[PDB]
RNA sequence: UAAUUGCGAUAACGAACGAGACCUUAACCUACUAAAUAGUGGUGCUAGCAUUUGCUGGUUAUCCACUUCUUAGAGGGACUAUCGGUUUCAAGCCGAUGGAAGUUUGAGGCAAUAACAGGUCUGUGAUGCCCUUAGACGUUCUGGGCCGCACGCGCGCUACACUGACGGAGCCAGCGAGUCUAACCUUGGCCGAGAGGUCUUGGUAAUCUUGUGAAACUCCGUCGUGCUGGGGAUAGAGCAUUGUAAUUAUUGCUCUUCAACGAGGAAUUCCUAGUAAGCGCAAGUCAUCAGCUUGCGUUGAUUACGUCCCUGCCCUUUGUACACACC
């Protein structure tokens, strides 16, 4: 009954928590369509989980993603992390791990960390700059 | 235009004050035996193929 | 019985850990539901005096941290056993409020 | 190609040209290659890429830049003095309107216009500083394959930067001519000029 | 300097020029001939809706156009 | 599609407020010129006049050009807000008046001397060509001129 | 199928919405349209002197129905933009309390919003109506 | 080797401090411990479209279930694992695969022996000696000064514009702070162009301010190579806030005034990956003032993977008429 796979993706503060359920095959961002994510020129990063593996793939898993945190740009490289975080995860869970391998191999031979997170952090700010390895100018005279 | 390609088979070291100048020697890509020692300027691997101006001066070690 | 809540603040992690399991000890050698310990984030105080007396020398800067611990269990019970369940519980470190209602 | 109905629109333009075969914005990654040797395999434009953005690490190894596709590193080389720095969203824009024009006045590919621009824009002999005692001489050495795609994106994107600085052209039409005048021996970019000053330069240093 | 205002020698110039020119836009516009750029803009829309030139990118910091034929 | 083939009625370089107006670029900002009014104020009575922002100055014939200028001398009868004006309850009569063109430096010399020859801090700083505001002189107003 | 604002995108909805309030005729706009800056940050009033108010009242109800509720501050902070304040550097200034305030006042008077408990303005019974079918046929524009 | 870090050789053997280890923080956990002060799904009530069973919502606990996301307890995980290649065959180094993580995983905290006539007597009811101690060098109150400007220097902010300015539209964070006998963070309603004013409300705080709806950014349009609509210095008039008090403009807002500056000589600073740089936000100081500082997040590169050439540092050998030690 209802199965559902719940999911998460992570860009630099951002969490993009997707659920994939059976359906139809909507995907909607925030209650809006995927054509509708708009800083216009990611368009085609939530479209690259999406069209890697084939469109036939969506024609009966709906997918919900809700993001927060992070910026414009975070926030797309967190979509297209749970987009394919959540079709993994659905094929291993509730159709053959034989379908679930390629998907796999598909995303990493193509890796623009769709399926693993960059472990790059903001390093801590130091006294005496203004960054954390900038320095304040000296004057020596 | 008598470009003549080589490619690196041994990365020898650095050389220069600076250390900003690396020290290979090519082969020809044209013929076997010959083969010449030059100096390049940017990162080099090994087997790259490389373009000289003219293969006639024997770089030494620069100072 | 009444619905009561204890919540617990704390500088300590290892007096405070102990005291919120030995809270809920009493807690389940007779059965009552529990909604148990939830564990607020913890609150880092910090103070950055530069390092020193008047200004000469390198600009060091410091930082020094008091870290809080806080946590609260909403538990029910009869008017007689809420009484010397915040008398038995008293330890360094941490202190215990009861609300009432 | 048996398109696909479903609930969420996806419009047809979409899914035509790339399920088969997954393209740039709209343009090929197929038939252009690097047609000047010592410079395949530092420029890479093997696996295509719908936009030149990627979050990738390519600065934590010494030759791991040369596996980034060359659209992405002439975006990168766009976003520079101050201004401009870490606006890699203009500089994809910037880049999108450049490989259009690119192909409005020479019909072929874009791609192949950028490839073989970078190819004819490095430097083939360049001079190195001897400093010993006094005059400071100047030597003459070879350069890398990969030093001559790291200024051949260095001159062509400066030459464009400061060609559309105090003028009503925008950046986008002087990357352009730029790179179609450099795509050829025209002499009338900047990139060529400072390639041929720097190589009649070692000449008279060696 | 640059013409702000078409006086009947500025119009006609348009027609027999543009069309064989394989790229236009706002700057091309200002180059080629002598217009003061927001004439530039309208033009462009002009020569739009009656075919003269067709569109393949449209933005606002960018204007790029082919011939129609 | 917006273009006009107007020939005849384009004017030059014209003079408005006994002042040389620019006659080829927009009006909003050809009237700024006048040393009085700024892009704000502009704005305000060309709307005020029923003026269309987009057509240049050599365009705009006489009659509604007397608009603009009756509109910029006396704007308290046509519903301009009194905050808007330049000088309101200004140093002696207690209206309000918007000064322009060659009234600037006149109603600002009569300022300067009213405080000079009252002898207030600000008039003798003023006379003695320094910085009359709370700003720091040690270092920067180098180059007086 | 059923659409509704969300499935539509931002900016020719608001354009659209704001349209549909020009032919409509009644939004008793405020006698100082054409006087005030709309900003203590700004510089310049706005340009389409005649729809700013329509565009600005367009995109407060769009905000209404994707939010639970909004207040004046909430607006003025979301309209409001970095203030140029001369030699020194730029900082947040938040948007004109009155005309947003005047918007709200404006659209409760229509009926598309109503007022709301625990504070702000929530859409109204109504306003999910005319908002969905202005949302309707913006998808059908394309001929 | 980052390391007096180790393999080793050895008139040395066995030790101690420093380093490392350690501690804090950021990364991984569908594994446990359960959260109406964090969420998620269904269930009730109810809205809009479609009507076909669907989508987008609202509903302070209507109820039920769970902990993926969030939190914090105990833990696990990396030790360079596996393979290949190099060396005296060792300490190690390099390449590839796997992994969340392979530079000591990133960053800090802590940090030797010896020393400086380094700074601090203006932090101290820390203090010796000298001075003063009633017309006081004590203390308090009224004004003023610390900010005064022919000029020189150091740290910075804003710019010299089209990769831009301006006007609408989208809307995206993290570190934190906040008032019981006192007026702290302030939501919301009303008035005002704005600054701001007024009536209430929530919060002693994962509860409310606050999703701090930040800014750069992104579309659409105006501008059109013009010191121009770049820049906003200087200056005039008015409206408000804090303060007993704003003049020597505290500061905020409105109108006007519209300077230099067209990429900066000799010199010179900082920086190797979520780094430089761009951008804003919280806190300190605060009654009012941030162009400063301490942190934080947003966007996010080019170039190196080296050398001792300049400036310095560690060890060995060597010369010395130096030991206040090449000033």
């Amino acid at each position: 009954a209802v199965p559902s796979v719940q999911t998460f993706g992570k860009k630099k503060s951002a969490t993009a928590v997707a659920h994939v359920k059976a359906g139809k095959g909507l995907i909607k961002v925030n209650g809006s369509p995927i054509t509708l994510v708009e800083p216009e020129i990611l368009r085609f990063k939530v479209y690259e989980p999406l069209l890697l593996v084939g469109l036939d793939k969506f024609s009966n898993i709906d997918i919900r993603v809700r993001v927060t945190g992070g910026g414009h740009v975070s926030q797309v490289y967190a979509i297209r992390q749970a987009i394919a975080k959540g079709l993994v995860a659905y094929h291993q869970k509730y159709v053959d791990e034989q379908s679930k391998n390629e998907l796999k191999k598909a995303f990493t031979s193509y890796d623009r960390t769709l399926l693993i997170a960059d472990s790059r952090r903001p390093e801590p700010k130091k006294f005496g700059g203004k960054g954390a390895r900038s320095r304040f100018q000296k004057s020596y005279r | 235009t008598p470009v003549t390609l080589a490619k690196v088979i041994k990365v020898l070291g650095r050389t220069g004050s600076r250390g900003g100048v690396t020290q290979v020697r090519v082969e020809f890509l044209e013929d076997t035996s010959r083969t010449i020692v030059r100096n390049v300027k940017g990162p080099v691997r090994e087997n790259d193929i490389l373009v000289l101006m003219e293969s006639e001066r024997e770089a030494r070690r620069l100072r | 019985i009444i619905k009561i809540r204890i919540t617990l603040t704390s500088t300590k992690v290892k007096q405070l850990e102990n005291v919120s399991s030995n809270i809920v000890k009493n807690a389940e050698q007779h059965n009552l539901v529990k909604k148990g310990p939830v564990r607020l984030p913890t609150k880092v105080l910090k103070i950055s005096t530069r390092k020193t007396p008047n200004g000469e020398g390198s600009k060091t800067w410091e930082t020094y941290e008091m870290r809080i611990h806080k946590r609260y269990i909403d538990l029910e019970a009869p008017v007689q056993i809420v009484k010397r369940i915040t008398q038995i519980t008293i330890e360094p470190g941490v202190d215990v409020e009861v609300v009432v209602a | 190609f048996t398109p696909v109905v479903l609930a969420t629109p996806i419009p047809e333009e979409v899914q035509q040209a790339q399920t088969e075969i997954k393209l740039f914005n709209k343009w090929s990654f197929e038939e252009v290659e690097v047609k000047d040797a010592s410079l395949v395999d530092y420029v890479q434009v093997r696996q295509p890429i719908f936009v030149a953005h990627t979050a990738g690490r390519y600065a934590n190894k010494r030759f791991r830049k040369a596996q980034c596709p060359i659209i992405e590193r002439l975006t990168n080389s766009l976003m520079m003095n101050g201004r401009n720095n870490g606006k890699k969203l203009k500089a994809v824009r910037i880049i999108k309107h450049t490989l259009d024009i690119i192909n409005v006045l020479t019909d072929q590919n874009p791609i192949q216009v950028v490839v073989d621009a970078i190819t004819n824009t490095g430097p083939r002999e360049d001079t190195t500083r001897v400093g010993g005692g006094g005059a400071a001489r100047r030597q003459a050495v070879d350069v890398s394959p990969l030093r001559r795609v790291n200024q051949a994106i260095a001159l062509l994107t400066i030459g464009a930067r400061e060609a559309a600085f105090r003028n009503i052209k925008t950046i986008a039409e002087t990357l352009a001519e730029e790179l179609i005048n450099a795509a050829k021996g025209s002499s009338t970019s900047y990139a060529i000029k400072k390639k041929d000053e720097l190589e009649r330069v070692a000449k008279s240093n060696r | 300097q640059h013409a702000v205002i078409l006086d009947q020698e500025k119009y006609d110039r348009i027609l027999k020029e543009v069309p064989t020119y394989r790229y236009v836009s706002v700057s091309v516009l200002v180059d080629r001939l002598k217009i003061g750029g927001s004439l530039a803009r309208i033009a462009l829309r002009h020569l739009e809706k009656e075919g003269i030139i067709k569109p393949i990118s449209k933005h606002s910091k960018q204007a790029i156009y082919t011939r129609a034929t | 599609s917006l273009v006009v083939q107007e020939q005849g009625s384009f004017q030059h370089i014209l003079r408005l407020l006994n002042t040389n107006v620019d006659g080829n670029i927009k009006i909003v900002y050809a009237l700024t010129t006048i040393k009085g009014v700024g892009r704000r104020y502009s704005n305000l009575v060309c709307k005020k006049a029923d003026v269309d922002l987009h057509k240049r100055a050599g365009e705009l014939t006489q009659e509604e050009l007397e608009r603009i200028v009756q509109i910029m001398q006396n704007p308290t009868h046509y519903k301009i807000p009194a905050w808007f004006l330049n000088r309101q309850n200004d140093i002696t009569d207690g209206k309000d008046y918007h000064t322009l063109a060659n009234n600037v430096e006149s109603k600002l010399r009569d300022d300067l001397e009213r405080l000079k020859k009252i002898r207030a801090h600000r008039g003798i700083r003023h006379f003695w060509g320094l910085r009359v505001r709370g700003q720091h002189t040690k270092t920067t107003g180098r180059r007086r001129a | 199928p059923g659409v509704s604002v969300r499935d539509v995108a931002a900016q020719d909805f608001i354009n659209a919405y704001a349209s549909f309030l020009q032919r409509q005729g009644k939004l008793e706009v405020p006698g100082y349209v054409d006087i005030v800056k709309t900003s203590s940050g700004n510089e310049m009033p706005p340009q389409d002197a005649e729809g700013w108010f329509y565009k600005r009242a367009a995109s407060v109800a769009r905000h209404i129905y994707m939010r639970k509720q909004v207040g004046v501050g909430k607006l003025n902070k979301l309209y409001g933009g970095a203030k140029s304040r001369g030699v020194r550097p730029y900082k947040h200034i938040d948007a004109s309390g009155s005309i947003n305030r005047k918007v709200l006042q404006a659209l409760e008077k229509i009926g598309i919003v109503e007022i709301s408990p625990k504070g702000g303005r929530r859409i109204s019974e109504n306003g999910q109506r005319d908002l969905d079918r202005i949302a309707a046929q913006t998808l059908e524009e394309d001929e």
